[PDB]
């Protein structure tokens, strides 16, 4: 008795066609149905299956998400004529998460970080809703300002009248409460509404990055340290401002890290031998791991500060004054220039490599590096 | 299943069918406030002596 | 006849310990020791501060 | 003399002796241990004058000493602190499964069983263009060789003399000897050196190096169980055959014992131990040095495989499989993390635990306690990541 599958829909719109096309009228009426359904085989599985239709999604339970599965295994099961699992339509906890880098949920081979997912307002397309009624998954990640067919500008927060749009809330595809029909009635969007398939072509900015969740990581960097939002909701700034950044970066990069490294000199006051990276760079290295790739041809970021750090001690060598290139790093950080582990660290000094400053110092990193790791 | 309360200082409360009260999300209307009024016959029984 | 114990009906009505670790899930049972019977472990162990 | 790309440490030393004129025992031992003794005394000590004994990973503990006398030849050679360093074989921090003993090359480790300790052959066919003992010859999955037509490489026995260049210094001719300018599946055996190549569909033909030495020996110890009869081409040469329909034979082999279990069946399922039926398949996937899916191939296979078998017996009043019991150290292999982490996960409540333990004691790593159903459940709903 099934609908018409898609592939790019979300699993709360396939659950309301489903029980439209079995003669239910409202989608209470039908989860009363199923969960007592489900108390004729499985009680731990039953009560692990919530009547309304906001709380439906697996990423919303935190340790019964067991059970939950389970369920909805029983949900394709019982419903006849079933190739396919509904498993792959739905948000899950992503493992990424350890060491709270950040939260994020994963779908189907892409991580989205938890804090682009909509939550109280479900913008829609028109030009999309005539040709095929569902609602597509990619509307609920904020980047995704602008549709990327029919022109798509301008995509609205609230159809007509007085009321603003959230198809969960009022359990409706075509209509909205105050009647009005979903359906009836700047260029550069275009360049994060492309966000849905990437697709990019050649081009010169440092976002030209072939991997998803990459991509995605590069926004959620940028958002956390430029587009801060102490000031203001971020409907759509990045459009504006993320497009250049990458694009003036050859230098961007450089004047950036530059100005900070010169500034802290002004500022130097203790003697520089005994401050430190931190205490110059500002953790810009940790931020560094925040992108979910590791090796240096998608990590872009890491990339150039290796570029300007190696230039910086470079022109900074050892003498009898403490300079630029004598503060101090941990195993850990040298671990993360050096693209290895701690206990790699750890035997690099064992054995001689380089010596202990009581704890590395930059100069020391940077030419080990240079030196060895090619 | 049905299920009926009375108390000692006169009031009566019904739940037609207890079947569909979760623990977490919001009761139908009408059940929500008896919910309320029995809530605040106990929190004084609770509270105040004698 | 048939009945069921009184202790049997007060733990029923007693479970409803939801504070720790930040996560909802279902309430326990309210004890010294935060214990969790069905997974055979112990919420707010004496080791966690808790 | 300059290094080759892809030369051997003993090699580049026995050219710059020979280079230098040092052609003599008596010099070698000079020009060599007794000028690094007038550096320092300890350079020296830790430097044994035998070619075979000259590299780490044939060292014990003062490896930090020998690299000492490596970095004095740095600056009389006028070189950098790791050009000689590069390519020099040493301990791996990775046991490579089961505590094997597994040797790090400059970002490859290869088992330690793999090393081509005697008898080293060659290929006239390149020593002519540039003589030098070259590196991928020292590996016991290398018959023949990619280029110069192909065939094998020249073998021991030269002329009626055993040789090697080890006990016996020379590169064009050994001992007795004179000048060394003396079945279509090794070529592709062949390629450990490097891999090269496209339209790659069987689960052996992609990935690092590293990988593609797990695989082989994992297909060895689980097939070919006979006794070594050093038929060290032969042995080997079938592994990529076998894997060209893998990925539908594996579970055949799965289903099998699945059957022949289960007629010999004596306890009621849900006190059996998981090892009972699979006689350690997951502690094999423990071979392959990578911890994640997407790479360790072997392992992603074994759970594609559970997976559906969890999925096609639901829980009912009668025990049946999927019920067996996991021990803590298998839960962290079919999780991809380490131990730890499972009693971290356990201690919140993320999952039950099925046996009671007796007080005043402690359930071990090896005792067999949780679900299979449990996990694989657990696992798909949040475990997953971009690998």
């Amino acid at each position: 008795v099934r609908p018409e599958p898609f592939a790019d829909e979300a699993l709360e719109s396939y659950f309301l066609r489903l029980s439209q096309e079995n003669g239910f009228e409202r989608y209470r009426i039908f989860s009363g149905s199923v969960q007592d359904w489900l108390h004729t085989t499985d009680h731990a599985a039953a009560g692990a299956f919530p009547l309304e239709l906001s709380r439906l999604n697996i990423f919303h339970a935190s340790r019964s998400s067991g059970l939950r599965v389970r369920a909805l295994q029983l949900v394709d099961r019982l419903t006849d004529g079933a190739p396919f699992r509904l498993l792959q339509l739905a948000l899950c906890h992503s493992a990424i998460s350890f060491g709270n880098h950040y939260k994020a949920v994963h779908r189907s081979g892409v991580d989205i970080p938890l804090s682009f997912i909509r939550v109280h307002q479900i913008p829609c397309c028109p030009d999309c809703l005539r040709e095929s009624a569902y609602v597509r998954q990619c509307w609920h990640f904020k980047p995704y300002v602008g549709c990327h067919r029919h022109g798509g500008r301008l995509i609205y927060s609230c159809p007509a009248c007085g009321e603003s749009l959230n198809y969960l809330a009022s359990e409706s595809i075509n209509h909205c409460q105050c009647g009005f029909d979903l359906r009836t009635a700047p260029d550069e969007i275009q360049l994060s509404a492309l966000a849905y398939g990437c697709s990019f072509e050649s081009s010169n900015p440092l976002l030209a990055i072939g991997s998803l969740s990459a991509r995605f990581g590069a926004l959620y960097w940028y958002q956390q340290r430029y587009l801060s939002d102490h000031e203001a909701v971020r409907d759509d700034r990045a459009l504006t401002k993320a497009i250049g950044h990458f694009t003036a970066w050859p230098d961007a990069f450089w004047r950036e890290l530059q100005q900070m490294v010169d500034d802290a000199l002004v500022r130097q006051t203790k003697p520089l031998n005994h401050t430190d990276f931190v205490d110059v760079f500002g953790s810009v290295v940790a931020d560094c791991r925040q992108i979910p790739m590791r090796n240096t041809g998608q990590n872009f970021i890491l990339k150039n500060l290796i570029g300007f750090l190696t230039d910086l001690v470079a022109r900074h060598p050892q003498c009898r004054v403490a300079n630029v290139g004598d503060l101090l790093l941990s195993a850990v950080d040298a671990a993360t220039l050096l693209s290895t582990s701690v206990e790699q660290v750890r035997r690099l000094h064992h054995e001689g490599f380089l010596p202990l400053s009581i704890v590395f110092h930059l100069r020391h990193v940077v030419e080990l590096r240079q030196a060895r790791m090619q | 299943t049905k299920i009926e309360i009375k108390t000692s200082l006169g009031s009566t409360y019904h739940i037609p069918d207890a079947r569909r009260l979760s623990w977490s999300g919001d009761w139908p209307e009408l059940e929500q406030k008896q919910l309320e009024q029995l809530t605040s016959e106990m929190a004084k029984a609770l509270s105040q002596p004698d | 006849a048939a009945c069921i114990n009184p202790q049997k009906i007060g733990a029923a009505l007693q479970k409803i310990d939801d504070w720790w670790a930040n996560d909802a899930d279902l309430p326990l049972r309210v004890h010294e020791y935060g214990a969790n019977h069905e997974a055979l472990t112990a919420l707010r162990h004496p080791a966690t501060g808790q």
